[PDB]
Protein backbone atom coordinates (compact mmCIF):
# COMPACT_ATOMS: atom_id res chain seq x y z
CA UNK A 1 0.00 0.00 0.00
CA UNK A 2 1.84 3.06 1.32
CA UNK A 3 5.54 3.63 0.57
CA UNK A 4 5.24 1.59 -2.64
CA UNK A 5 4.98 2.45 -6.34
CA UNK A 6 1.47 1.46 -7.54
CA UNK A 7 2.83 0.50 -10.97
CA UNK A 8 5.94 -1.65 -10.46
CA UNK A 9 5.40 -2.46 -6.76
CA UNK A 10 8.85 -1.20 -5.80
CA UNK A 11 9.96 0.36 -2.48
CA UNK A 12 9.72 4.15 -2.83
CA UNK A 13 13.11 5.76 -2.18
CA UNK A 14 13.63 9.04 -0.33
CA UNK A 15 14.11 10.70 -3.72
CA UNK A 16 10.83 9.20 -4.94
CA UNK A 17 8.56 9.88 -1.96
CA UNK A 18 9.23 13.60 -2.38
CA UNK A 19 8.58 13.50 -6.13
CA UNK A 20 5.28 15.00 -7.27
CA UNK A 21 5.20 14.85 -11.10
CA UNK A 22 1.51 15.81 -11.17
CA UNK A 23 -0.40 18.44 -9.13
CA UNK A 24 -3.03 15.80 -8.31
CA UNK A 25 -0.64 14.08 -5.91
CA UNK A 26 -0.41 10.69 -7.62
CA UNK A 27 3.07 9.32 -6.94
CA UNK A 28 5.01 6.87 -9.12
CA UNK A 29 8.65 5.77 -9.40
CA UNK A 30 11.28 7.77 -11.28
CA UNK A 31 11.57 4.87 -13.73
CA UNK A 32 7.82 4.49 -14.27
CA UNK A 33 7.67 8.26 -14.77
CA UNK A 34 10.32 8.33 -17.50
CA UNK A 35 8.81 5.18 -19.03
CA UNK A 36 5.48 6.93 -19.60
CA UNK A 37 6.94 10.09 -21.14
CA UNK A 38 9.54 8.49 -23.43
CA UNK A 39 8.03 5.20 -24.68
CA UNK A 40 6.61 5.86 -28.19
CA UNK A 41 3.46 3.82 -27.61
CA UNK A 42 2.66 5.38 -24.23
CA UNK A 43 0.65 8.60 -23.97
CA UNK A 44 2.85 10.21 -21.32
CA UNK A 45 0.30 11.51 -18.81
CA UNK A 46 -0.72 10.91 -15.19
CA UNK A 47 -2.40 7.50 -14.61
CA UNK A 48 -4.89 9.24 -12.30
CA UNK A 49 -6.27 12.50 -13.70
CA UNK A 50 -4.79 12.11 -17.20
CA UNK A 51 -3.01 15.47 -16.88
CA UNK A 52 -0.08 15.86 -19.27
CA UNK A 53 3.41 16.02 -17.76
CA UNK A 54 5.66 19.05 -18.14
CA UNK B 1 15.96 -10.24 -13.77
CA UNK B 2 12.55 -9.93 -12.11
CA UNK B 3 9.87 -8.35 -14.30
CA UNK B 4 8.01 -5.24 -13.14
CA UNK B 5 4.85 -6.56 -14.80
CA UNK B 6 5.19 -9.74 -12.75
CA UNK B 7 4.86 -7.87 -9.45
CA UNK B 8 1.91 -5.65 -10.41
CA UNK B 9 -0.13 -8.73 -11.30
CA UNK B 10 0.82 -10.43 -8.03
CA UNK B 11 -0.22 -7.37 -6.01
CA UNK B 12 -3.64 -7.21 -7.67
CA UNK B 13 -3.98 -10.95 -7.10
CA UNK B 14 -3.44 -10.37 -3.38
CA UNK B 15 -6.05 -7.61 -3.24
CA UNK B 16 -8.60 -9.85 -4.97
CA UNK B 17 -8.12 -12.66 -2.45
CA UNK B 18 -8.22 -10.42 0.62
CA UNK B 19 -11.26 -8.43 -0.53
CA UNK B 20 -14.53 -10.27 -1.27
CA UNK B 21 -14.83 -11.24 -4.97
CA UNK B 22 -18.56 -10.40 -4.80
CA UNK B 23 -20.36 -10.68 -8.15
CA UNK B 24 -17.08 -11.55 -9.87
CA UNK B 25 -14.29 -14.14 -9.78
CA UNK B 26 -10.82 -14.20 -11.33
CA UNK B 27 -7.68 -16.30 -10.95
CA UNK B 28 -4.48 -17.22 -12.83
CA UNK B 29 -4.86 -20.20 -15.17
CA UNK B 30 -2.68 -22.86 -13.57
CA UNK B 31 0.80 -21.49 -12.94
CA UNK B 32 1.14 -18.75 -15.56
CA UNK B 33 0.55 -15.31 -14.03
CA UNK B 34 -0.08 -13.72 -17.44
CA UNK B 35 -2.99 -16.01 -18.29
CA UNK B 36 -6.13 -15.44 -16.22
CA UNK B 37 -9.66 -16.84 -16.37
CA UNK B 38 -12.35 -14.46 -15.13
CA UNK B 39 -16.04 -15.12 -14.52
CA UNK B 40 -18.56 -12.35 -13.87
CA UNK B 41 -22.30 -12.53 -13.22
CA UNK B 42 -24.85 -10.84 -15.45
CA UNK B 43 -26.28 -7.72 -13.75
CA UNK B 44 -29.95 -7.75 -12.74
CA UNK B 45 -30.39 -4.36 -14.42
CA UNK B 46 -29.26 -5.89 -17.73
CA UNK B 47 -31.09 -8.55 -19.78
CA UNK B 48 -28.07 -10.78 -19.08
CA UNK B 49 -29.37 -11.55 -15.58
CA UNK B 50 -29.14 -15.14 -14.36
CA UNK B 51 -26.20 -15.98 -16.61
CA UNK B 52 -22.55 -16.54 -15.76
CA UNK B 53 -20.03 -15.32 -18.33
CA UNK B 54 -16.45 -16.60 -18.54
CA UNK B 55 -13.55 -14.54 -19.89
CA UNK B 56 -9.96 -15.00 -21.06
CA UNK B 57 -7.33 -12.56 -19.79
CA UNK B 58 -3.82 -12.20 -21.21
CA UNK B 59 -1.48 -9.71 -19.54
CA UNK B 60 1.34 -8.12 -21.59
CA UNK B 61 5.00 -8.18 -20.54
CA UNK B 62 4.95 -4.42 -19.96
CA UNK B 63 1.86 -4.42 -17.74
CA UNK B 64 0.28 -2.24 -16.41
CA UNK B 65 1.45 0.26 -19.04
CA UNK B 66 -0.59 -1.73 -21.56
CA UNK B 67 -4.14 -3.13 -21.25
CA UNK B 68 -4.64 -6.89 -20.89
CA UNK B 69 -6.10 -8.80 -23.83
CA UNK B 70 -9.60 -9.51 -22.49
CA UNK B 71 -12.20 -11.47 -24.44
CA UNK B 72 -15.40 -13.43 -23.79
CA UNK B 73 -15.58 -17.22 -23.85
CA UNK B 74 -19.36 -17.37 -23.52
CA UNK B 75 -21.36 -16.39 -26.61
CA UNK B 76 -23.02 -13.07 -25.81
CA UNK B 77 -25.41 -10.86 -27.79
CA UNK B 78 -24.15 -7.29 -27.33
CA UNK B 79 -23.64 -4.22 -29.58
CA UNK B 80 -20.07 -3.79 -28.27
CA UNK B 81 -19.04 -7.46 -28.09
CA UNK B 82 -18.54 -9.51 -31.26
CA UNK B 83 -18.63 -13.24 -32.04
CA UNK B 84 -14.98 -13.67 -31.05
CA UNK B 85 -15.62 -12.26 -27.58
CA UNK B 86 -13.59 -9.10 -28.13
CA UNK B 87 -14.88 -6.05 -26.26
CA UNK B 88 -15.13 -2.54 -27.69
CA UNK B 89 -14.42 -0.92 -24.33
CA UNK B 90 -12.97 2.59 -24.43
CA UNK B 91 -10.94 2.22 -21.23
CA UNK B 92 -9.22 -0.79 -22.80
CA UNK B 93 -7.89 1.01 -25.87
CA UNK B 94 -6.88 4.69 -26.14
CA UNK B 95 -8.31 5.39 -22.67
CA UNK B 96 -6.19 2.96 -20.66
CA UNK B 97 -4.43 3.88 -17.42
CA UNK B 98 -1.62 2.11 -15.51
CA UNK B 99 -3.61 2.89 -12.36
CA UNK B 100 -6.66 1.03 -13.66
CA UNK B 101 -6.67 -2.45 -12.14
CA UNK B 102 -8.26 -5.60 -13.56
CA UNK B 103 -11.05 -5.18 -11.01
CA UNK B 104 -11.83 -1.74 -12.44
CA UNK B 105 -11.87 -3.24 -15.93
CA UNK B 106 -14.18 -6.14 -15.04
CA UNK B 107 -16.49 -3.66 -13.32
CA UNK B 108 -16.46 -1.54 -16.48
CA UNK B 109 -17.50 -4.61 -18.47
CA UNK B 110 -20.47 -5.01 -16.12
CA UNK B 111 -21.26 -1.33 -16.65
CA UNK B 112 -21.19 -2.01 -20.39
CA UNK B 113 -23.53 -5.00 -20.29
CA UNK B 114 -26.09 -2.78 -18.57
CA UNK B 115 -25.66 0.32 -20.74
CA UNK B 116 -24.23 -0.26 -24.22
CA UNK B 117 -22.91 2.36 -26.62
CA UNK B 118 -24.59 1.93 -30.04
CA UNK B 119 -23.07 5.27 -31.09
CA UNK B 120 -19.68 3.56 -31.30
CA UNK B 121 -20.65 -0.04 -32.13
CA UNK B 122 -18.55 -3.15 -32.69
CA UNK B 123 -21.43 -5.04 -34.30
CA UNK B 124 -23.49 -2.80 -36.65
CA UNK B 125 -26.21 -5.43 -37.13
CA UNK B 126 -26.99 -5.53 -33.41
CA UNK B 127 -26.55 -1.78 -32.87
CA UNK B 128 -29.07 -1.17 -35.66
CA UNK B 129 -31.59 -3.39 -33.88
CA UNK B 130 -30.70 -1.74 -30.57
CA UNK B 131 -31.68 1.66 -31.98
CA UNK B 132 -34.70 0.68 -34.09
CA UNK B 133 -36.19 -2.25 -32.17
CA UNK B 134 -35.00 -2.37 -28.55
CA UNK B 135 -37.71 -4.89 -27.52
CA UNK B 136 -36.35 -7.34 -30.11
CA UNK B 137 -32.81 -6.80 -28.84
CA UNK B 138 -33.80 -7.43 -25.21
CA UNK B 139 -35.54 -10.68 -26.14
CA UNK B 140 -32.62 -12.09 -28.14
CA UNK B 141 -30.10 -11.08 -25.46
CA UNK B 142 -32.02 -13.13 -22.90
CA UNK B 143 -32.44 -16.10 -25.23
CA UNK B 144 -28.67 -16.25 -25.75
CA UNK B 145 -28.15 -15.84 -22.00
CA UNK B 146 -30.31 -18.85 -21.15
CA UNK B 147 -28.74 -20.88 -23.96
CA UNK B 148 -25.00 -20.18 -23.64
CA UNK B 149 -24.44 -18.56 -20.24
CA UNK B 150 -26.82 -20.96 -18.49
ZN1 LIG C 1 7.83 2.57 -10.56
ZN1 LIG D 1 -2.62 13.56 -12.14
Amino acid sequence: MEDYCPLCIEPMDITDKNFFPCPCGYQICQFCYNNIRQNPELNGRCPACRRKYD
Amino acid sequence: TGMSSSKRIAKELSDLERDPPTSCSAGPVGDDLYHWQASIMGPADSPYAGGVFFLSIHFPTDYPFKPPKISFTTKIYHPNINANGNICLDILKDQWSPALTLSKVLLSICSLLTDANPDDPLVPEIAHIYKTDRPKYEATAREWTKKYAV
